[PDB]
Parts: C-alpha cells; sequence; structure tokens
C-alpha cells in the first residue's frame, strides 16, 4: 500500500519493543530506589545506555516516513513525537560539552556548600541549615548577611558558565529550526490540524499576561495587608512607606509565603483545626490512611486500585537496617504495575500528600489502554491539578466531620472560613506572581532579544515595578542571582505551576457546580457524587490523544485559562480585606529608593 | 462402559510445559473415559466459557469424535478467543469459526511460569498474510514482505520478522500474567462411534 500501513506496522513493533525495554529500566530504577548499592548504580548506567541507544536507533529509523501524506491523526501525533531525535543534531564535541555542563550544574547545586565560619569542619549545606537560619529568626543583621553571602560566591562562578550554556542552547535551537529554546519549551502547548481548536506558540504569553493583569489587584491588596501587619509588628527597621525587601519573605530566594504565617493571623485567639491529637489518640497508621483514601476514591466513583500494589508496596520504613530515600513519589512501571514510595509520618500535610499521590496513581492508571507513546497527560499541567483536586477537597472541615476523626463539637462560622482562606491565599497568590516572573524572565533571556551588560539592573527594575520587592543592597553585573533556584539550574519547565493553579480551580468549580453541593466554594465535597466522577473520567481517560483544549472542554466547558474560579475561591477573603483594610495604605510607592 | 479403560487425556489439564500459540497442540480422543463432571468440580480452573452447546448438558450428547487443543496466551486476549472478534491472535495466530461448537477453558499460571530474569521462551506470530483459515496451523517463518517495494527478504527496513517473543515475570499485574488455555470440540458420526460416559439412567 502507501506508507500508512508501513507506519502502522512499524509503530506496532516499536510499541512492543519500547514497552519491554521501558519496563526493564523502570523496574531496575525502582530496585535501586528501594536499596542503594554501587552495583545498582552500574545497573542504572547500563539500563540508561540501552534506553538511549534504542531511542536513537528507533528515531533514526522513523525519520524515513515523511509527514506530508499522512491523513490519520493518532499516527501523525505518534510520528511527530518519535521523529524528533533531540540532541543528536549537535556534533559529539558539543554534545559531550552539554553533558559535562549539566554535570557541572548538578555538582555545583547538590554538592554546593556555603560553610559557617564558626564550624568550618562540620557545618550546614543548602538544606536544611540555610532554610532554618533564614526562616526561623528575628534579627535582621544575620538575615541580610546570609542573603548577601549566599550569592557572594555562587553567582560569580556561574555567570560565564551560564553564558556558555545559553549560547550552546541558542545553537541547539538554531539546529532544529526553532527561534529560541523558549519556543522549544512552549512547544508542549502547540496543537495543529484541528479547525477551531488551533493553538499557536504565541498566544500563550498574551493570555498568561492577561490573566496576571486580571489577578493583580488581589495580590496587591494582600501584599499591602501583609506589609501593614509587618509595620504594626516590627517597624524599627523597615521604612513605613518603603516596599518589602525579599529577605523578609522567609524563603532564601523568595518563593512561598507560608512560613510568615506566625505573623499574619488576624484571629490569634481562634485555634486552627488540628486532627493530629485525635490521629494519635486513636492509633492511626499508614495502612488505615490508605484504606480510607481508597474508600473515598471509590465513593467518588473511580474504581478500586490494584491488589498487586498491597503486596508490592513500601509504606512504612523497615527500621534502619537498610538506608533509602523516603521522599514521597508515585512510580509508574507499566504492564499493570504501579507503586508508591513514601515514609509515613503522623501529620496532616502527610495526609494531604498521601491523597495527592493516590490521585497521581489514579491518573497514571487511567490511560493504560492507550498505546505506549500516548501514555501521558494532555500537557505538563494536568497531572499536578488532577492530583491536587482531592488534596483541596479533603481539607474541608465537613469531610473531617464525615470521616469520624474530628468531634462534631466543632461549630462552623465565618472565623474558620477566614482562617482557612488566609492560609490558602498565602499558599497560592504569593507564588503565582513569582512563577510568572521567573518564567517571563527566562523567556525573554532565552529569546536573546535583550542586551547583556546591565541584566541585573533591568531585572531589579522590572521586579520592582511588577512584584513590588526592592533589593537590600546594590548588585553589580557579575552576579547571576536568578540562577539560585533548583529548577533553573537543571533545565526544568517552570510554567506548569501557573497552569496547575488555574486548572485546579477550574476543575473544582466545574465539578462542584455539577455536584449540586450548594454553599460556599470551599465547602465542596466530591465524595458521594457518581456523576462528577463520570464527568471527570470522560476526559481523564483520554491521556493525550486529543488536544488539551478538547480535554478541558469536556469537564469545564471553557477553551482556555480563566481567572474567575480563582477569584470566586477567595471571594470571602477578598470581601474581608476590602471591608477591613480600607484604612490601611495600599499599593507600593514607585518613588522609594533604598 | 466399564470404565477403567483410561486414556491419557487428563494430562492436558495438568502438565509440565505448555506450547506456544502458533504451534497450538491438536489432539484426538476416542474409545476413552468420558468423565466431564469432574472437570467442572476443579476449583483452580477459572474461565469456563461455552458457546456451542449447553455446559451442564454437555455430557447428554455422546461424543463420537473429540478434539482437544492446548496453548498459552496473555491475560487480555482470553476475551478475544470468543468467536466474532478480530485483531491479533484471533486473526494472525489462531482462528475459531462462528459456527464452532465446543468449549474453552482458561486458568492462571502465575507461579508456574514466572522467573526473576524474565521468561522469553514463548513466542507468537505478529505478522501474516491476508488471513489464516479457521482451524489451521501456521509454523513457517518466511520473512514477511511489508506492503510493497523490492525488499526481497533481507533484513532491517520495511521487512519485519513475524515471530516476536513474549516476556513474563512475577511482578506483572493482572492483564499481563500468562494464561493457560485449552479448547474442547467434537464432530459427529463417521467411523464406528466410540465414547460417551455417565449416562446415569
Ligand atoms: C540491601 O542492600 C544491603 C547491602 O547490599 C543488603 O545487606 C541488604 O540485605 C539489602 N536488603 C534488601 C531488602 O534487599
Ligand atoms: C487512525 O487509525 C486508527 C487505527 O486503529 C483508526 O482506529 C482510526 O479510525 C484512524 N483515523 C483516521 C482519521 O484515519
Ligand atoms: C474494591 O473496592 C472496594 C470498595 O468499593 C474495596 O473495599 C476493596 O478493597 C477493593 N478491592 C480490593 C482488592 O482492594
Ligand atoms: C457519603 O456516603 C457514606 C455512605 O453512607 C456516608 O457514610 C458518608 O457520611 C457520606 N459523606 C458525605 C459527605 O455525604
Ligand atoms: C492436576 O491438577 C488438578 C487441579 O485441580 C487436579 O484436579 C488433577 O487431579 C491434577 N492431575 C492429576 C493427574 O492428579
Amino acid at each position: 500500500s502507501t506508507i500508512e500501513e508501513q507506519a502502522k506496522t512499524f509503530l506496532d513493533k516499536f510499541n512492543h519493543e519500547a514497552e519491554d525495554l521501558f519496563y526493564q529500566s523502570s523496574l531496575a530504577s525502582w530496585n535501586y530506589n528501594t536499596n542503594i548499592t554501587e552495583e545498582n548504580v552500574q545497573n542504572m548506567n547500563n539500563a540508561g545506555d540501552k534506553w538511549s541507544a534504542f531511542l536513537k536507533e528507533q528515531s533514526t529509523l522513523a525519520q524515513m516516513y515523511p509527514l506530508q501524506e499522512i491523513q490519520n491523526l493518532t499516527v501523525k501525533l505518534q510520528l511527530q513525537a518519535l521523529q524528533q531525535n533531540g540532541s543528536s543534531v549537535l556534533s559529539e564535541d558539543k554534545s559531550k560539552r552539554l553533558n559535562t555542563i549539566l554535570n557541572t550544574m548538578s555538582t555545583i547545586y547538590s554538592t554546593g556548600k556555603v560553610c559557617n565560619p564558626d564550624n568550618p569542619q562540620e557545618c550546614l549545606l543548602l538544606e536544611p541549615g540555610l532554610n532554618e537560619i533564614m526562616a526561623n529568626s528575628l534579627d535582621y543583621n544575620e538575615r541580610l548577611w546570609a542573603w548577601e553571602s549566599w550569592r557572594s560566591e555562587v553567582g560569580k562562578q556561574l555567570r560565564p558558565l551560564y553564558e556558555e550554556y545559553v549560547v550552546l542552547k541558542n545553537e541547539m535551537a538554531r539546529a532544529n529550526h526553532y527561534e529560541d529554546y523558549g519556543d522549544y519549551w512552549r512547544g508542549d502547548y502547540e496543537v495543529n490540524g484541528v479547525d477551531g481548536y488551533d493553538y499557536s506558540r504565541g498566544q500563550l504569553i498574551e493570555d498568561v499576561e492577561h490573566t496576571f493583569e486580571e489577578i493583580k489587584p488581589l495580590y496587591e491588596h494582600l501584599h499591602a495587608y501583609v506589609r501593614a501587619k509587618l509595620m504594626n509588628a516590627y517597624p524599627s527597621y523597615i521604612s513605613p512607606i518603603g516596599c518589602l525587601p525579599a529577605h523578609l519573605l522567609g524563603d532564601m530566594w523568595g518563593r512561598f509565603w507560608t512560613n510568615l504565617y506566625s505573623l499574619t493571623v488576624p484571629f490569634g485567639q481562634k485555634p486552627n483545626i488540628d486532627v493530629t491529637d485525635a490521629m494519635v489518640d486513636q492509633a492511626w497508621d499508614a495502612q488505615r490512611i490508605f484504606k480510607e483514601a481508597e474508600k473515598f476514591f471509590v465513593s467518588v466513583g473511580l474504581p478500586n486500585m490494584t491488589q498487586g500494589f498491597w503486596e508490592n508496596s513500601m509504606l512504612t520504613d523497615p527500621g534502619n537496617v537498610q538506608k533509602a530515600v523516603c521522599h514521597p513519589t508515585a512510580w509508574d512501571l507499566g504492564k499493570g504495575d504501579f507503586r508508591i514510595l513514601m515514609c509515613t509520618k503522623v501529620t496532616m500535610d502527610d495526609f494531604l500528600t498521601a491523597h495527592h499521590e493516590m490521585g497521581h496513581i489514579q491518573y497514571d492508571m487511567a490511560y493504560a489502554a492507550q498505546p505506549f507513546l500516548l501514555r501521558n497527560g494532555a500537557n505538563e499541567g494536568f497531572h499536578e491539578a488532577v492530583g491536587e483536586i482531592m488534596s483541596l477537597s479533603a481539607a474541608t472541615p465537613k469531610h473531617l466531620k464525615s470521616i469520624g476523626l474530628l468531634s462534631p463539637d466543632f461549630q462552623e462560622d465565618n472565623e474558620t472560613e477566614i482562617n482557612f482562606l488566609l492560609k490558602q491565599a498565602l499558599t497560592i497568590v504569593g507564588t503565582l506572581p513569582f512563577t510568572y516572573m521567573l518564567e517571563k524572565w527566562r523567556w525573554m533571556v532565552f529569546k536573546g532579544e535583550i542586551p547583556k551588560d546591565q541584566w541585573m539592573k533591568k531585572w531589579w527594575e522590572m521586579k520592582r515595578e511588577i512584584v513590588g520587592v526592592v533589593e537590600p543592597v546594590p548588585h553589580d553585573e557579575t552576579y547571576c542571582d536568578p540562577a539560585s533556584l533548583f529548577h533553573v539550574s537543571n533545565d526544568y519547565s517552570f510554567i506548569r505551576y501557573y497552569t496547575r493553579t488555574l486548572y485546579q480551580f477550574q476543575f473544582q468549580e466545574a465539578l462542584c457546580q455539577a455536584a449540586k453541593h450548594e454553599g460556599p466554594l470551599h465547602k465542596c465535597d466530591i465524595s458521594n457524587s457518581t456523576e462528577a466522577g463520570q464527568k471527570l473520567f470522560n476526559m481523564l481517560r483520554l491521556g493525550k490523544s486529543e488536544p488539551w483544549t478538547l480535554a478541558l472542554e469536556n469537564v469545564v466547558g471553557a477553551k482556555n485559562m480563566n481567572v474567575r474560579p480563582l477569584l470566586n475561591y477567595f471571594e470571602p477573603l477578598f470581601t474581608w480585606l476590602k471591608d477591613q483594610n480600607k484604612n490601611s495604605f495600599v499599593g507600593w510607592s514607585t518613588d522609594w529608593s533604598p | 462402559p466399564n470404565i477403567t479403560n483410561l486414556c491419557p487425556f487428563d494430562e492436558v489439564f495438568n502438565a509440565t510445559r505448555f506450547a506456544s500459540v502458533y504451534a497450538w497442540n491438536r489432539k484426538r480422543i476416542s474409545n476413552c473415559v468420558a468423565d466431564y463432571s469432574v472437570l467442572y468440580n476443579l476449583a483452580p480452573f477459572f474461565t469456563f466459557k461455552c458457546y456451542g452447546v449447553s455446559p451442564t448438558k454437555l455430557n447428554d450428547l455422546c461424543f463420537t469424535n473429540v478434539y482437544a487443543d492446548s496453548f498459552v496466551i496473555r491475560g487480555d486476549e482470553v476475551r478475544q478467543i470468543a468467536p466474532g472478534q478480530t485483531g491479533n491472535i484471533a486473526d494472525y495466530n489462531y482462528k475459531l469459526p462462528d459456527d464452532f461448537t465446543g468449549c474453552v477453558i482458561a486458568w492462571n499460571s502465575n507461579k508456574l511460569d514466572s522467573k526473576v530474569s524474565g521468561n522469553y521462551n514463548y513466542l507468537y506470530r505478529l505478522f501474516r498474510k491476508s488471513n489464516l483459515k479457521p482451524f489451521e496451523r501456521d509454523i513457517s517463518t518466511e520473512i514477511y514482505q511489508a506492503g510493497n517495494k523490492p525488499c526481497n527478504g533481507v533484513a532491517g527496513f520495511n521487512c519485519y520478522f513475524p515471530l516476536r517473543s513474549y516476556s513474563f515475570r512475577p511482578t506483572y499485574g493482572v492483564g499481563h500474567q500468562p494464561y493457560r488455555v485449552v479448547v474442547l470440540s467434537f464432530e459427529l458420526l463417521h467411523a464406528p462411534a466410540t465414547v460417551c460416559g455417565p449416562k446415569k439412567s
């Protein structure tokens, strides 16, 4: 026939072989993660080499079939995904240069150490010592000392190294007919071939900035409220009209706002909900936690999870005989194998993370019927949101009342709603602008349209005019401050956080409106609603065979990102702030200078 | 009937090593012990699917000529054995006519086939010509020409090897564990008719 049947049979053979090899490599990786040995490291290297060689050979084999005369869609999508060789276009010299430069990134971050002069022989690493000296203190002198010292010797080492990295990335983009590496990152949101569902690589920046422009007033008001709280608390150092310097944000680089919760609560006398006391007084363990989690999931409507998990799981750390990392993760193995690796501790956040990982496993289990290539989410944002839906839903006091943990003696009023919404707002609206800022910065620096010799000055100005944070001390052009983050050093996409935050609220509104659970938005319980589960699964089954817009249409009915659910969630808190903080100064002055 | 004139036809339900799917093993039964109520009482066997005639009244009609069939497949395709479904195995490895009258038995082999290193001794045909005839066996491994083009059975491109290899392991979940399958069929009245069992009047 034509090349259509050729592509079909080749894809069948590739599906089989890739399935087998991927299963081998993933099982080896799981075995290493459970128990760490040097021979396991050698096995890791061998499996990685085999997978890389197989992918290279199969991509070179697939490059024969052109995409011009293919009329199907799934076959075209698979061929488009597979045909892209990746880094093979570059010569071996620059290929190994890139490998070594990523190795330098990993070494300077993981093994990067700034050591206290008090104990030069036994001191703290980037974690957890820096975090506990930056977010668990009151004196400002050591705070500013650490703030200056962290980049006093780390930023210097990487600026020429980062320049080499960015020029090599520009060559990488040029080799594959891409305008910039930012286009390479944005390509995950690109879909073509469908009329009315077309999404280009340009509209993303415009609609993201439009959403941020819509959300700006709430963030401004919350920042003004926190600044007023700081002035009423500790005015001896910060000028009453000046902006908020970053070193007072608790985190070393200024990412989250949760750790300021000790100096933000308006309702100090009101006790926040804490189920840990009843959790320990009733002898709760990980097994019962996951049992009730799967009971909740089957209450929603999704099927019970595999039995082979239970006899092939590691939930409780088996003493100290063997040493292994217990960082909570959900592993997809293939061939009907899914696993969870986490060390169970008795705390509410562990409960929420257990729900999160169970949701992740559910989403992974959903699209097992799809072929091997199409076994992924519609984009890089669906996983986190579809996992965090249950985490957001299970934190309501109504759910705790229903499950039987909290005593029904607790009354529900406006005060608890205000406290809960304050916590959630500090979690969300404090990290949305930072994410947008970092992603936009990396976007126009990888496009290469901006000059070179005053990057720090421009970056500080455009931070001050947007996020309203002023530097404590001037920085020269040799510094490389935005490289202190883990993600920027290891080439990770940072835009998935904005998308996750918007999409989770879209999902919550669209799944509680159909749930007919009348009341406030934050008091929505997904459990005992089979129709909501079916509505979720009618899209959660697709995977990535269809455009992400078609996916978002099937559960929400909207074709893009919208801020309205997010504004609806914070409606009570927004009303409280507007009614109470009218007498306080709002906004950041544009004339302040340190 | 006597019947202590046993014949070794119960070994196919309790064996040591099953064959592949392309070389499915065909057997003839005559003048034997026709005991079949014992088979229904065997708990470990799980999938008891009959389509031709009545299962509980399978012993009612005397079996003049009996054919037994044995092979092993993957967990998902036990549903594809039922007549009227197309795809792999059902069209490239083994065929069952719609008018076929008989029964099919399937059971688990999790602990009798697994291996920590992965079992690769079971193969299956993935490519074939237009179709295999019902109740026919194909063994030859002639290099499959693919579609068109002058690729005269060499290697590598376009042309593909028809017989691929399975992989079975202990850590697999339900849906990838090996399933041992046997088939029972019969035909009527040609050469002086031989066997039927517990017609307990
Ligand atoms: C983990 O590895 C150590 C060292 O190789 C060994 O002594 C121990 O038995 C292993 N444990 C398991 C469960 O494999
Ligand atoms: C694409 O191929 C698949 C193969 O099963 C088929 O189901 C589908 O209908 C085809 N679609 C088009 C548009 O050719
Ligand atoms: C199947 O789901 C039910 C809840 O509907 C649950 O109790 C049961 O444990 C699940 N099956 C297995 C094998 O866990
Ligand atoms: C959900 O249904 C179960 C079944 O009786 C019930 O025990 C539980 O209280 C219900 N929860 C909610 C929030 O309706
Ligand atoms: C083979 O195993 C089955 C399992 O039920 C048993 O009924 C049968 O008697 C066994 N075969 C022999 C020859 O004992």
